[PDB]
C-alpha cells in the first residue's frame, strides 16, 4: 500500500540511480552546481532590475554598456545549455531522474523558449532593423529571469531555519519593490512616448521642484530622472502621494489607475501576512497567557506566598529558557518515545554509580519510564522525615543533601553533582527520607516513580541483587551519615527461597502464562522451601491442574517424597481426581508410601469405596501390612 | 554577599536610579537628533546642559561595575567583582563609554569638521535602556498587556519620526545658503510667510515644520505643501516611507492580533449569546433556560481548577498542591479510615474538582459508573427509582461522604440515581486510576474492602470475591503470605517484622495451611514464635494434612517451643490419634513418644481395631516405652476386638520383665 | 457497509456469523495506519482494542526478561489479534509489532462486549471459532470473563 | 461557599425591595424612563 503513500514512505531511495550511465548528469545538490546557482541568481537579479531601466530610460543602449550586456547574455547562454545536464528531482515518483531524454524533455516543453528568446541581442536587432519601436518590447521577455528569484524563495520556504510566514513577508517585500522600479521605468517611458515639442503635457516635462525646472528632460542625467520617477513610484506605493509629481496625460492617468489598484491589493496582502505572523504568538505572550491563567487559581485557592513564588518560578523557567517540549512530544507513540529516551538518557543512567554493571534490558526498562524536571536554586525536593515517592537522577546541576541534629543545624552532608542519585536508599529500604535534598544550582533531574522501581526491581531480581550489592559495597553509607540499615535488605532469597514459592503459587492459582514465563527464563526447581512440595506436588494434583498443560512441561521428577510423605500420585489420587492419575501412571508414577498397609486399613475402617478403588486402581498391592502384620482383608473381614 | 560593596540588582535605592537614567536616556536620545540636525555646534546656552547629562551617564558607567547579575546557567546572583567587570566590558561598556565623550567640544576644537560630528550618533545606544525597560515591563504581570504591546510601538513611531524630522532638516543644511532654493525648506512658502534664509528662523518653527512633515508623512496623509525637491531628500523620503509602510503594517498587525486574541470574557459572551439564540429559537421555558445559563456560567467561572494548566509543574510540587487543597477532604472520609498516608497521597493527586447546581443529576440508576465522587460541600440525595415513576429518598449524602465506591469494587451498576439538592463541590476520581492504585496498594485495599462491608453490613454482594479489585487483592495477599512464610521459615526475624509492619496479616495461610507459626514451630525459632504469639495467632490452626503447630513442634523435637506453645491453648486436636500412637509404638522411637504425651493427646485412644496403644506396646516387649506409655494413661482393663486385655497379651510375648509393670492400677477400683 | 464490510466478512473470527452482527460491527470501526516498526501492544496487558488487519504483515512476538524475543506467528491480512485477550479477560501474551505498512481497524473492548452481549448467538459462534482455531488447549470453560457468563 | 457565587446565582430578589417605602423612586426599566432615556439621548 506504499503506492498510496509515496511521500510518507520510500522518501530517499538513493542507491540504484546515482550512476546508472552517461557520467555527466549532475545531481542538483552538487557543491560546484550550487556555487553556480548563486552566480546565476545574482545575474538574474541584475538582469531583471536593468531590463526596465534599459527599456524605459533609453532608446537603444549606448556604446558603453555593450560588453556588459554581451557578457550578461553569455552568462545565461551558458545556463541554457547547462540545464540539459542537470537531474530531475521529481514530484510524484520521488527519485532524481538521470535519463537525458527526460532532461531535454520537461525543459523544452517548459522554461526554455522564454529563456532562449531572452538571450537574443535585442538592442543589436533593434539598431539593425531600422530602429523600430515594437522590437524593443521583446526586452520584456528577460523578466522571465525572476524564476531564479522565485525559485530561491521556494528553496527558502522549505528551509526550516526561517519561518515560512516570514519568507512570505520577504517575498512580498521583494514583490513590493521591483514593482516600484518597473513602475518608475514605465512611468518615465510613458513620458518619452510623446514628441519633444509636446513635452509640456507630460509628468516630468511639466515638472518644477524647488527652483529646478525639468524642461528638456531627455538631456538630464540618468540618475536624476530615475530618482525622480522612483520617488514618485515609492510615494505612490506607500499611499503618501504628495502630488508634487502627478499624472498629466491620459496614458499616465491610466497607468496610475492600474498601479494604485495593484498596490492596494499588494499592501492589503502584506498587512494580512504580517498579522498572520503576529497571531502565531511569541514566547512572552504564550508565557503570560498561562501566567494569568495560573495567577487566578492561585488567588482563589489562597496558596501561600512561598508556594506561589515556586509555581511562578517554575512557569518562568519553562518559558524564557529551557524549552521543555514534552507537551509537543506526546503525539509521538511509545516505541519512538522509548527510542528517544534510549538516545537521550542512556549516557546519563549508565554512569550512575548505583547501576554498577546491570543488564541492558534493565537499564532500558529504567530509561523508558523517566521524566525530565528542572528546579531553581533554593528548592526542597525530598525533605527529611517523609516517604519517598520518586527516585531522582541528577543529570546536570548541583544539589545538596543536609540533615539536622536538634536545632536546624543544616550541615552539608554531601553535594550531589552530575551522575548522582538520591532517594535510592529508601526505595530499596522501607524507611523515611533521611536527607533534605536542597538545590544549589539550576538542575536537570531525571525522575523515576516508586512503583516503577518496584515492578522492574522485582521482575529483574538478578539486577536487584546487583543493586543491593552496589549499595552495600560502599563505606556502608558512612560517607553520608552512617545510617546503616542491617546490611540493607540483605540477600533475601529470590533464587530459591521466594522464586520457587512464586512459581509454586503460580502453579497453585493455575496461571499457565506466569508459570511458563517463570520457568522458560530458567530456575525450575524440584523443591519448595519450608516444605517438601514441588510445582508437581501443587498444581498437578491438589489443584488438579486448572490448566491442562501443567504436566507436559519439562518432565519434572515424579515420585518425589515430600516433607509429609506424599508422592504427587498420592496427592492426585487423594483429591480423587481422574485425569492426572490417568496421565501420571504412563509417566512412571508410583505409590511409594511408608506404612501403606496401615493407611489401607484406616481407609477400610472409615469406609470409602471410591477412595480405596482409586488407591488400588492407580497401583497398590494389598498384601502390605501394619504393626500387627494384618492385611486389609483382615480388617475388611473384621466389621 | 560577603563583599558588602556590590549592589544587588533588586535593591530599592538602585531601582530609583534605573528610573532616573531611564528619564535621562529618554531625554538624551531625543535631543541627540535635535543636536545633530538643527545645529552646527551647540550654543553657549546649552553648554552647561550638555556638560551635566554626560555626567549622569558617566557615573552610571561606574555604577554598572558594582551591580551583581543573575547567572544564566546556574540562576545564582554573581557578587564577584571580577565577573561583573568582565561581563560589563564585553557587552555594553564600549558603546556607552565613547558615547559620553564631549563630542561637541571635540567638534569645536578640531577645526569644525563635519565627519567628527557624525560621531554623536552613537548616543542612540541609550534607547537600549528603554528597550530594557520594556523588556522588564513585559516580564511583569502587574502591568496590563494592552498597555505594553502597542505602547512600545507608539514609541518607535515617536523616535523614528523625531529622528526623521531631524535628518530631513539636516539634509537641507547640507546645501550652501546660495543654493537655498533647491531645498525643501528654502523653497517653502506657507500662507503669506516665506521660509527663505531659513537658518535665522528660530529653532521651534523649523522643528515644528520638520516634525509636521515627518508626522504627516508617517501617517500617510501627505498634503504636499512640504515635500522633497532635492535628490538627497528624494532618497531619504523613499527610505523613510518604505520603512514606515512596514512599520504601520506592523502596528496594524499588532493591534489586530491583540483584538482577535480576545479574553475569556468575550468567548464566554459569544457562547452565551448563541446559546441564548438556541434557547429562544427552540421556545424553551423559564426555569429550564435559567438552569442552562446557570450551568454554563458555573462551568465558566469554575473551569479554572483544571489540572491541565499544571502539567508542566513537577511532581512534589503538584503533590504539595494536592495535599494542601484536597487532603483534609479525603482524610475525613468514612471509606478511607485506617488507610496509610501513602495511599491517601496517591488518591489526592488524581482528583478533579466539579461543581453542580441544586437540581442536576450526577449518576443515574441504570449505568455502571466510571467516577468515584467525594462530597466536599453540598447536600446531595440518593434516589432509587421504580418502573412507574416512583422516587424514594434512601440516603442524604452530605459533606464528608462518597458514592460510587460500591459500584466499582463490585463492578455492579449504580443502585441510586444521585440528584443534588445544594451547591456542591464534588471531587471526581476515575475507576481506572482507583482500581490501579487499589491493586498497587493492596494492604489499603483490604482495609477499604473491610470499610465497604461494615457500613452496609454487606447488604448483599458480600463474598464480592468477584471483581478483580477483590481478586488481585486476594492474589497479592496470597503471594505475600507466601513471602512472609518464607521469611518465617529461616531466621529472618527483622525481615519478618518488616513484612508484618508493612501492613501484613500473620494469619493468612499458604496454599495448604502453613501459617508462619507452623514453620516457626517446626524450625524452633523461639523468638519468632514469641513475636507470632504476642502478635496474636490462632495457635490451633489446621492444615490440609490435619496438623497443628504444637504437633510440628513435638515432631521436630525442640522442647523450648514445645513448652512455649503449651503455655497458651496448644490443644492437639489430632484426628486418628489412636492409630498414630500405635504406629509410633510400631516405629518405637521412644523420645518421639516422650514428646507426644508430655503435654498432649490422651493415650487411651483406639485404632481400627478397638485396642489401646499399651496393648500394642505389650505385644513384642517394649518396657522402656511401655513405662512411658503407662505414665499418664489409665483404664488398663480394656479388651480388643478379639477380646484381650493387654495383660494376657503380655503373657505370650516370651519376656517377663515387663509384667512387673502390670501391678500398678490395682488400687484405683 | 461499503468501506469496511468486505474486510470484516472475510475474517476467520467472524465465520458463520449473521449479517446483522457484521453490520453492527462495521459501524464502530476506526481506520488506523502504522509504518513498519512501531509497537501497539506489549507483553503483559489486557488489551484495550480489537484489531483487524486489512493489508499488512504484523508480527506477534513474545519477549523474555533477558532482551530476547521469538515470533509465535505472522499476522498477515484478514487476521484479528486482540479478541482472545478480551472475551477471556486475560492479558495479551504477545507483543504485537509491525513489519509492513499496515491498515488496521480498531474496535474498543466495551463496544465489542456490548455487541457480544446483545447478539449472543453470534457471540456463541465467535466462542466456537476461538475454541477451534486456538484449539482451546484449556479454558474450554473460560468463565473468568463476564462475557461468557 | 455560595457567597463566592454572587452574580452567577439566583439573582431575582427585587420583588421584596421594590416598594418598601419612599413612594417616588422610579425603576430603571420603566416605560416613562424609556421615553426620557431617548428624548434626552437625542438632546
Ligand atoms: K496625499
Amino acid at each position: 500500500e506504499t503506492f498510496r503513500w509515496l511521500d510518507s514512505s520510500e522518501h530517499r531511495r538513493i542507491e540504484t540511480d546515482g550512476h546508472n550511465d552517461y557520467k555527466y548528469i549532475i545531481h542538483p545538490k552538487n557543491r560546484w552546481y550550487k556555487a553556480w546557482e548563486m552566480f546565476i541568481l545574482v545575474w538574474a537579479i541584475y538582469s531583471s532590475l536593468f531590463t526596465p531601466m534599459e527599456f524605459g530610460f533609453f532608446r537603444g543602449l549606448p556604446e558603453r554598456l555593450f560588453v556588459l550586456d554581451i557578457v550578461g547574455q553569455i552568462a545565461f547562454l551558458v545556463d541554457i545549455v547547462l540545464q540539459f545536464f542537470v537531474a530531475y528531482r521529481d514530484t510524484q515518483t520521488y527519485r532524481t531522474v538521470y535519463k537525458p531524454t527526460r532532461i531535454a524533455f520537461r525543459y523544452l516543453k517548459s522554461h526554455f523558449l522564454m529563456d532562449f528568446i531572452g538571450c537574443f541581442p535585442w538592442d543589436l536587432i533593434y539598431k539593425a532593423s531600422g530602429k523600430h519601436e515594437l522590437v524593443r518590447y521583446l526586452l520584456w521577455i528577460r523578466l522571465f529571469r525572476v524564476r531564479k528569484v522565485v525559485e530561491f524563495f521556494q528553496r527558502l520556504e522549505k528551509d526550516t531555519r526561517i519561518n515560512y510566514l516570514f519568507t512570505r513577508i520577504l517575498k512580498l517585500l521583494f514583490v513590493e519593490v521591483y514593482c516600484t522600479h518597473t513602475a518608475a521605468c514605465i512611468f518615465y517611458y510613458l513620458a518619452t512616448t510623446l514628441p519633444p515639442e509636446n513635452e509640456g503635457y507630460t509628468w516630468i516635462g511639466s515638472l518644477k521642484l524647488g527652483d529646478y525646472s525639468y524642461e528638456n528632460f531627455r538631456e538630464i542625467d540618468l540618475w536624476k530622472r530615475y530618482t525622480t520617477a522612483l520617488y514618485f513610484a515609492i510615494v505612490t506605493m506607500a499611499t503618501v502621494g504628495y502630488g508634487d509629481i502627478h499624472a498629466v496625460n491620459l496614458r499616465e492617468m491610466i497607468f496610475v489607475m492600474i498601479y494604485v489598484s495593484f498596490d492596494m491589493v499588494l499592501g492589503a496582502y502584506l498587512i494580512g501576512n504580517i498579522t498572520a505572523l503576529i497571531v502565531k504568538g511569541s514566547n512572552t505572550e504564550r508565557f503570560r497567557d498561562k501566567m494569568n491563567d495560573l495567577i487566578s487559581f492561585m488567588n482563589r485557592k489562597k496558596l501561600g506566598r512561598d508556594l506561589r513564588s515556586q509555581i511562578t518560578g517554575h512557569v518562568r523557567l519553562q518559558y524564557d529558557s529551557h524549552y521543555t517540549d514534552t507537551v509537543m512530544l506526546q503525539d509521538i507513540p511509545a516505541s519512538i518515545r522509548a527510542k528517544i529516551a534510549q538516545l537521550l538518557y542512556l549516557p546519563y543512567i549508565k554512569k550512575v554509580p548505583l547501576f554498577k554493571g546491570c543488564s541492558t534490558e534493565f537499564i532500558n526498562q529504567i530509561v523508558i519510564r523517566l521524566h525530565e524536571e528542572y528546579f531553581l536554586p533554593g528548592e526542597v525536593i525530598t525533605e527529611q522525615g517523609n516517604v519517598v515517592d520518586h527516585l531522582y537522577f541528577v543529570c546536570e546541576g548541583l544539589l545538596e543533601a543536609l540533615v539536622t541534629k536538634t536545632d536546624g543545624s543544616e550541615e552539608s552532608v554531601t553535594l550531589l553533582g552530575p551522575h548522582t542519585s538520591f532517594g535510592d536508599i529508601s526505595i530499596i529500604c522501607n524507611i523515611s527520607q533521611p536527607f533534605t535534598v536542597r538545590v544549589c544550582e539550576l538542575c536537570h533531574l531525571l525522575r523515576l516513580d516508586k512503583q516503577s522501581f518496584s515492578n522492574i526491581l522485582e521482575i529483574y531480581f538478578h539486577d536487584g541483587r546487583t543493586i543491593l550489592n552496589n549499595i552495600m559495597e560502599e563505606k556502608e553509607s558512612n560517607d553520608r551519615i552512617k545510617k546503616l540499615e542491617s546490611d540493607i535488605v540483605i540477600h533475601i532469597g529470590k533464587q530459591e527461597a521466594e522464586l520457587a514459592l512464586k512459581v509454586n503459587s503460580a502453579a497453585f492459582q493455575g496461571d499457565f502464562y506466569q508459570l511458563k514465563s517463570l520457568i522458560r527464563s530458567g530456575a525450575d526447581p524440584n523443591k519448595t522451601d519450608y516444605d517438601g512440595r514441588s510445582p508437581l506436588h501443587l498444581a498437578a494434583c491438589r489443584g488438579y491442574e486448572d490448566i491442562t498443560l501443567f504436566l507436559i512441561q519439562e518432565g519434572v521428577d515424579v515420585n518425589l517424597k515430600d516433607k509429609f510423605g506424599h508422592t504427587p500420585l498420592f496427592e492426585a489420587v487423594k483429591a480423587g481426581q481422574e485425569g492426572v492419575i490417568g496421565l501420571l501412571v504412563k509417566e512412571g508414577a508410583s505409590f511409594n508410601l511408608e506404612d501403606s498397609g496401615n493407611f489401607l486399613c484406616t481407609t477400610v475402617a472409615k469406609g470409602d469405596s471410591d477412595f480405596l478403588k482409586r488407591l488400588l486402581s492407580s497401583g497398590m498391592n494389598p498384601n502390605s501390612e501394619d504393626y500387627d502384620h494384618r492385611t486389609p482383608l483382615h480388617v475388611a473381614a473384621s466389621e | 554577599n560577603d563583599y558588602k560593596y556590590i549592589i544587588h540588582p533588586k535593591n530599592r535605592w538602585y531601582k530609583a536610579w534605573e528610573m532616573f537614567i531611564l528619564v535621562w536616556a529618554i531625554y538624551s536620545s531625543l535631543f541627540t537628533p535635535m543636536e545633530f540636525g538643527f545645529f552646527r555646534g551647540l550654543p553657549e546656552r546649552l553648554f552647561v546642559l550638555d556638560i551635566v547629562g554626560q555626567i549622569a551617564f558617566l557615573v552610571d558607567i561606574v555604577l554598572q561595575f558594582f551591580v551583581a547579575y543573575r547567572d544564566t546557567q546556574t540562576y545564582r546572583t554573581v557578587y564577584k567583582p571580577t565577573r561583573i567587570a568582565f561581563r560589563y566590558l564585553k557587552s555594553h561598556f564600549l558603546m556607552d563609554f565613547i558615547g559620553c565623550f564631549p563630542w561637541d567640544l571635540i567638534y569645536k576644537a578640531s577645526g569644525k569638521h563635519e565627519l567628527v560630528r557624525y560621531l554623536l550618533w552613537i548616543r542612540l545606544f541609550r534607547v537600549r535602556k528603554v528597550v530594557e525597560f520594556f523588556q522588564r515591563l513585559e516580564k511583569d504581570t502587574r502591568i496590563n498587556y494592552l498597555f505594553t504591546r502597542i505602547l512600545k510601538l507608539l514609541f518607535v513611531e515617536v523616535y523614528c519620526t523625531h529622528t526623521a524630522a531631524c535628518i530631513f532638516y539636516y539634509l537641507a543644511t547640507t546645501l550652501p545658503p546660495e543654493n537655498e532654493g533647491y531645498t525643501w525648506i528654502g523653497s517653502l512658502k506657507l500662507g503669506d510667510y516665506s521660509y527663505e534664509n531659513f537658518r535665522e528662523i528660530d529653532l521651534w518653527k523649523r522643528y515644528t515644520t520638520a516634525l509636521y512633515f515627518a508626522i504627516v508623512t508617517m501617517a500617510t496623509v501627505g498634503y504636499g505643501d512640504i515635500h522633497a525637491v532635492n535628490l538627497r531628500e528624494m532618497i531619504f523620503v523613499m527610505i523613510y516611507v518604505s520603512f514606515d509602510m512596514v512599520l504601520g503594517a506592523y502596528l496594524i498587525g499588532n493591534i489586530t492580533a491583540l483584538i482577535v486574541k480576545g479574553s475569556n470574557t468575550e468567548r464566554f459572551r459569544d457562547k452565551m449569546n448563541d446559546l441564548i439564540s438556541f434557547m429562544n429559537r427552540k421556545k424553551l421555558g423559564r426555569d429550564l433556560r435559567s438552569q442552562i445559563t446557570g450551568h454554563v456560567r458555573l462551568q465558566y467561572d469554575s473551569h479554572y481548577t483544571d489540572t491541565v494548566m499544571l502539567q508542566d509543574i513537577p511532581a512534589s510540587i503538584r503533590a504539595k498542591i494536592a495535599q494542601l487543597l484536597y487532603l483534609p477532604y479525603i482524610k475525613k472520609v468514612p471509606l478511607f479510615k485506617g488507610c496509610s498516608t501513602e495511599f491517601i497521597n496517591q488518591i489526592v493527586i488524581r482528583l478533579h474538582e466539579e461543581y453542580f447546581l441544586p437540581g442536576e443529576v450526577i449518576t443515574e440508576q441504570g449505568n455502571v459508573v466510571d467516577h468515584l465522587y467525594f462530597v466536599c460541600e453540598g447536600l446531595l440525595e440518593a434516589l432509587v427509582t421504580k418502573t412507574d415513576g416512583s422516587e424514594e429518598s434512601v440516603t442524604l449524602l452530605g459533606p464528608h461522604t462518597s458514592f460510587g465506591d460500591i459500584s466499582i469494587i463490585c463492578n455492579i451498576s449504580q443502585p441510586f440515581t444521585v440528584r443534588v439538592c445544594e451547591l456542591c463541590h464534588l471531587l471526581r476520581l476515575d475507576k481506572q486510576s482507583f482500581s490501579n492504585i487499589l491493586e498497587i496498594y493492596f494492604h489499603d485495599g483490604r482495609t477499604i474492602l473491610n470499610n465497604i462491608m461494615e457500613e452496609k453490613e454487606s447488604n448483599d454482594r458480600i463474598k464480592k470475591l468477584e471483581s478483580d479489585i477483590v481478586i488481585h487483592i486476594g492474589k497479592q495477599e496470597a503471594e505475600l503470605a507466601l513471602k512472609v512464610n518464607s521469611a518465617a521459615f529461616q531466621g529472618d526475624f527483622y525481615q519478618l517484622k518488616s513484612l508484618i509492619r508493612s501492613g501484613a496479616d500473620p494469619n493468612k495461610t499458604d496454599y495448604d495451611g502453613r501459617s508462619p507459626l507452623h514453620l516457626a514451630a517446626c524450625r524452633g525459632y523461639e523468638d519468632i514464635t514469641l513475636f507470632l504469639i504476642q502478635e496474636g495467632v490462632d495457635v490451633n490452626l489446621k492444615d490440609k494434612f490435619g496438623h497443628t503447630p504444637l504437633f510440628e513442634a513435638v515432631k521436630a523435637g525442640q522442647e523450648g517451643v514445645i513448652g512455649l506453645l503449651v503455655k497458651e491453648g496448644a490443644s492437639f486436636n489430632l484426628e486418628d490419634s489412636g492409630n498414630f500412637l500405635c504406629t509410633t509404638v510400631a516405629k518405637g522411637d521412644s523420645d518421639f513418644l516422650k514428646r507426644l504425651l508430655s503435654s498432649g493427646m490422651n493415650p487411651n485412644s483406639e485404632d481400627y481395631d478397638h485396642r489401646t496403644p499399651l496393648h500394642v506396646a505389650a505385644s513384642e516387649g517394649l518396657f522402656l516405652m511401655a513405662k512411658m506409655l503407662v505414665e499418664a494413661g489409665a483404664s488398663v482393663i480394656s479388651k480388643d476386638r478379639w477380646g484381650n486385655s493387654p495383660l494376657d497379651e503380655a503373657r505370650l510375648c516370651g519376656n517377663k520383665k515387663l509384667i512387673k509393670l502390670l501391678e500398678d492400677v490395682k488400687n484405683a477400683q
